[PDB]
């Protein structure tokens, strides 16, 4: 039927600073079927105790989730955002960025 | 000053995957306050925000009840909507339903809703009137003669103008210090090169509530609205949201342009500038 | 709190 | 960490039937090994590749069943036990019967009875509604004069427990095979669509059910009677939909329901009764 590939933001819940604990984000929307595989990654590697939010959706039907778990930035350090749905044939991989 | 209550429930067949799933939450505008999750190890309407946690056990008894009542309900239309579409019991389908009040200022009801959707499409859906339903194709015009000899849309009537204002009016009260107050922007503009010729203006507003904005560049005094990227607005994750929106500028240009920013948290509209 | 739904079919 | 195995299309099902055993982990029908001692295999440790397709079903299909999921870049190399399947294999022999109490006709919200009986001494009763996934319900059963029963509860009634059920017997040999099936007994909701009205409509006198509902059948019940007649919904011009059911009547007091095509266990709340004489 109509399926519709997740739009994904990955970003900090605080402005970032070095050394600073904070809240790292990876917002999935715009999505259906609802079914949908999300891990924050750091420095490639899957990051453990991520949670999430309860399945919910927009007024076009389409769904949408918060991914999120606790980390301290550094500067060696690249965060990014794992995604698969149905409608990717591998996993989409989209970088934090400071500034967006 | 308005507000809204919304319910969203989202029901899933999934062969060999998983049995049929029903999941719900709840919402006072922007806030989820309420979950149901049929795959949880102990199934049951839960909270989700701190000031629903002031109902006592008959309210969450019977809130579970409607629960896997729906539960049940949405389970068995999975099925019938296979035999109305001629759908293999094999593929992996999704009904959801939305409902829920508006209410002005004043607290009086301005519009009920109430919405069904299969595989993501418009199925039936209640009129602004509460009496009468729109059917989207000949199948859900079946459902609407059962729902017209059944009276559905007496029920919801009766809910979306009795009860449903009732409670959002109770947990506007009950949790006011986080619902009924906004929490403005805070608003800043960022400056990044793309190329010795052009760069990026970005201007951001964090930590706001409710999640309503309106973001905007201007140019000399004339809005950008075809060159502006705007972004979702997004859930920082503590209850409030965050949103930016962009514009490619020539070098030298910048003071050009100026950020315009409006929010139920600002008493005046805001402008911004960026300066080095 | 949530609406006890008609029991109906679609 | 659990994979999730499934049995279709059914885990109830007959000698010479078929059952499939899936068992899908990390998103993959995977293979699997599967459990009967979840810390053993059965099959000397044959991994299925896909799917376990039992065909025709045998009474040596019959047991609960676990599966792991391959897991090779793992410490142990599978995973969790998945929740498990019981396949219920249902025999050839010594059928129980099956009878609803007041009746198969349940009022919307209400409850009903489902008795299964047999002169058999059955030791439990199983009842199972036709296509559902979930295991069969199993009550021991009780002896009185020469019979052995089972009162099972169904409700409060609404459509999802409408339909066609089945009762069996237990097998004294083994927990994981049933009796033959009773035969089947339909159950059928009343309500909530609207009661039609009831009355007695070159002019010939009928017991015509109406309705401005949009129902496409109607059916006449006599209380007392056991024969339920049905007829389809005519388009009257006055907009209401209606049928008329005609020396050969018994007089008594007659009920009509409404219902929708290929809904045929919801039905209307009844009309009031209609007293017929003569
Ligand atoms: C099947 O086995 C599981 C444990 O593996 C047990 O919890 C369950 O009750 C069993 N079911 C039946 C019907 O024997
Ligand atoms: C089952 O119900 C019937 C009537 O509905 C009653 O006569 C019988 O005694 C009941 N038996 C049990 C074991 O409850
Ligand atoms: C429909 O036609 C019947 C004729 O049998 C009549 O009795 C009935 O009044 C009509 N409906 C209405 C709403 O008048």
């Amino acid at each position: 039927m109509i399926q519709r590939t997740p739009k994904i933001q990955v970003y900090s819940r605080h402005p970032a600073e070095n050394g600073k604990s904070n809240f790292l984000n990876c917002y999935v929307s715009g999505f259906h079927p609802s079914d949908i595989e999300v891990d924050l990654l750091k420095n490639g590697e899957r990051i453990e105790k991520v949670e999430h939010s309860d399945l919910s959706f927009s007024k076009d039907w389409s769904f949408y989730l918060l991914y999120y778990t606790e980390f301290t930035p550094t500067e060696k350090d690249e965060y990014a955002c794992r995604v698969n749905h149905v409608t990717l044939s591998q996993p989409k991989i989209v970088k934090w960025d400071r500034d967006m | 000053g308005s507000h809204s209550m919304r319910y969203f429930y989202t029901a899933m067949s999934r062969p060999g995957r998983g049995e049929p799933r029903f999941i719900a939450v709840g919402y006072v505008d922007d806030t989820q306050f309420v979950r149901f999750d049929s795959d949880a190890a102990s199934p049951r309407m839960a909270p989700r925000a701190p000031w629903i946690e002031q109902e006592g056990p008959e309210y969450w008894d019977g809130e579970t009840r409607n629960m896997k009542a729906s539960a049940q309900t949405y389970r068995e239309n999975l099925r019938i909507a296979l035999r109305y579409y001629n759908q293999s019991e094999a593929g992996s389908h999704i009904i959801q339903v939305m409902y829920g009040c508006d209410v002005g200022p004043d607290g009086r009801l301005l519009r009920g809703h109430n919405q069904y959707a299969y595989d993501g499409k418009d199925y039936i859906a209640l009129n602004e009137d509460l009496s009468s339903w729109t059917a989207a194709d000949t199948a859900a015009q079946i459902t609407q003669r059962k729902w017209e000899a059944a009276r559905v849309a007496e029920q919801l009537r009766a809910y979306l103008e009795g009860l449903c204002v009732e409670w959002l009016r109770r947990y506007l009260e009950n949790g006011k210090e986080t619902l009924q107050r906004a929490d403005p922007p805070k608003t800043h503009v960022t400056h990044h090169p793309i190329s010795d010729h052009e760069a990026t203006l970005r201007c951001w507003a964090l930590g706001f509530y409710p999640a309503e904005i309106t973001l905007t560049w201007q140019r000399d005094g004339e809005d950008q609205t075809q060159d502006t990227e705007l972004v979702e607005t997004r859930p920082a994750g503590d209850r409030t949201f965050q949103k930016w929106a962009a514009v490619v500028v020539p070098s030298g240009e910048e003071q050009r342009y100026t950020c315009h920013v409006q929010h139920e948290g600002l008493p005046k509209p805001l402008t911004l500038r960026w300066e080095p | 709190a949530s609406l006890n739904l008609p029991a109906v079919s679609w | 960490d659990k994979p999730f195995l499934s049995a279709w299309p059914s885990a109830v099902v007959p000698q010479g039937g078929h059952v499939t055993l899936r068992c899908h982990y990390r998103h993959r029908f995977n293979n699997f090994m599967l459990y009967k001692r979840i810390h053993i295999p059965i099959f000397h440790g044959r991994i299925f590749q896909e799917s376990f397709n039992m065909s025709p079903v045998t009474t040596a299909h019959a047991g609960n069943y676990t599966c792991r999921g391959s897991h090779p870049h793992s410490p142990t190399g599978w995973s969790a036990a998945s929740n498990p399947v019981v396949i219920m294999v249902t025999g050839n022999h010594r059928k129980p019967s099956l009878l609803a109490h007041p009746g198969p006709l349940v009022k919307s919200g209400e409850r009903v009875i489902l008795q299964c009986w047999s002169d058999i001494m059955f030791e439990h009763f199983f009842l199972h509604k036709e296509g559902i996934s979930k295991d069969p319900s199993r009550l021991v059963g009780q002896i009185h004069d020469g019979v052995s029963k089972a009162n099972f509860s169904i409700g409060p009634m609404m459509f999802a427990l409408a339909g066609t059920y089945r009762c069996y017997g237990s097998v004294t040999h083994t927990p994981y095979q049933l009796s033959a099936p009773s035969d089947p007994l339909d159950i059928v909701v009343t309500g909530p669509y609207e009661k039609p009205s009831l009355s007695a409509q070159g002019e010939s006198v009928t017991l015509s059910c109406s309705s401005r509902s949009s129902y496409d059948m109607y059916h006449l019940s006599r209380e007392g009677g056991a024969h339920e007649r049905r007829l389809p919904a005519v388009r009257k011009v006055n907009r209401t939909f209606q049928a008329d059911f005609p020396p050969a009547t018994h007089g008594g007091t007659y009920r009509c329901f409404g219902s929708f095509r290929h809904s045929p266990y919801e039905w209307s709340d009844p009309s009031d009764p209609l007293l017929v004489s003569v």
